[PDB]
C-alpha cells in the first residue's frame, strides 16, 4: 500500500455511498489515528493490508503497522496549526492558541475549533511542523460547540 | 471495510488564517476515553 508520510482520510463503504469517518497520520510507516475512528479494526490502503500494533480506550488512540511515533508536544505557549481535513473538503491549515483542559491529573493543551467528527485525527502541528497532537476527542460547552483535547501518545 | 487515501503533506503553513479562542476549562476523563465538563 501507501506508504509515504503525511495526512490521510479514513474512510469506510458501509453506509451510503463512501463515507469519512475520520482522519490519521502517516509517519515513519506506522499510522496514527484516534481509537474512535476505526474502533480497532483492520484498515486497507489500496490493495494493503494495516494491522493494528497498539491502542488504548482511554486515551483514545491507535497505531497500526508499529509503535506510536509521536512524541513532540505543544510548549504551553506558542500558537499551533490545526491541519484540519473535513469530510468532502480539502487539506487546510487554522492557526490558534490552545486553551487548557485541566483535569485531576495534569493540565493537557486544547484547540477550541469546531469540525464535524468525520474530521477526528487530523493533526495539530508546532512551527517546525512537528505533530503534536490529533484532533477530536473533546467536549461541548455551554455555547453547544466543539472544544477538543490536543491528544498525544507515548513513544517508547 | 475501512480504507485510507492521502490527503496531504503535515507543514506549518505561513499566513495561515487565525481564528478560535484559549479557553480554561475544568475536566474529567473516564475510563471509556470521554471528556466531560466539572462546573
Ligand atoms: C456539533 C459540534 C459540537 N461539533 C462537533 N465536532 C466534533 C468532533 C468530534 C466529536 C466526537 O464525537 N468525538 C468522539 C467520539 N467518540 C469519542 C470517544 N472518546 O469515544 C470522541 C464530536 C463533535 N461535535
Amino acid at each position: 500500500g501507501e506508504t509515504t508520510d503525511g495526512v490521510y482520510r479514513v474512510m469506510t463503504r458501509r453506509l451510503l455511498g463512501s463515507t469519512q469517518v475520520g482522519v490519521g497520520v502517516m509517519q515513519e510507516g506506522v499510522f496514527h489515528t484516534m481509537w474512535h475512528v476505526t474502533k480497532g479494526a483492520a484498515l486497507r490502503s489500496g490493495e494493503g493490508r494495516l494491522d493494528p500494533y497498539w491502542g488504548d480506550v482511554k486515551q483514545d488512540l491507535v497505531s497500526y503497522c508499529g509503535p506510536w511515533k509521536l512524541d513532540a508536544a505543544w510548549d504551553g505557549l506558542s500558537e499551533v496549526q490545526l491541519l484540519a481535513v473535513p469530510p468532502g473538503e480539502r487539506a487546510k491549515n487554522i492557526q490558534t492558541l490552545p486553551g487548557i483542559f485541566k483535569t485531576k491529573d495534569g493540565d493537557i493543551g486544547a484547540v477550541a475549533l469546531d469540525y464535524p467528527a468525520g474530521t477526528s485525527g487530523s493533526p495539530i502541528l508546532d512551527k517546525c511542523g512537528r505533530v503534536i497532537g490529533l484532533y477530536g476527542n473533546g467536549v461541548v460547552i455551554k455555547n453547544g460547540s466543539y472544544v477538543s483535547a490536543i491528544t498525544q501518545g507515548k513513544r517508547e | 471495510d475501512m480504507y485510507i487515501e492521502r490527503a496531504g503533506d503535515i507543514t506549518w503553513e505561513k499566513d495561515a488564517e487565525v481564528t478560535g479562542n484559549s479557553p480554561r476549562l475544568d475536566v474529567a476523563l473516564d475510563e471509556s476515553g470521554d471528556f466531560s465538563l466539572v462546573e
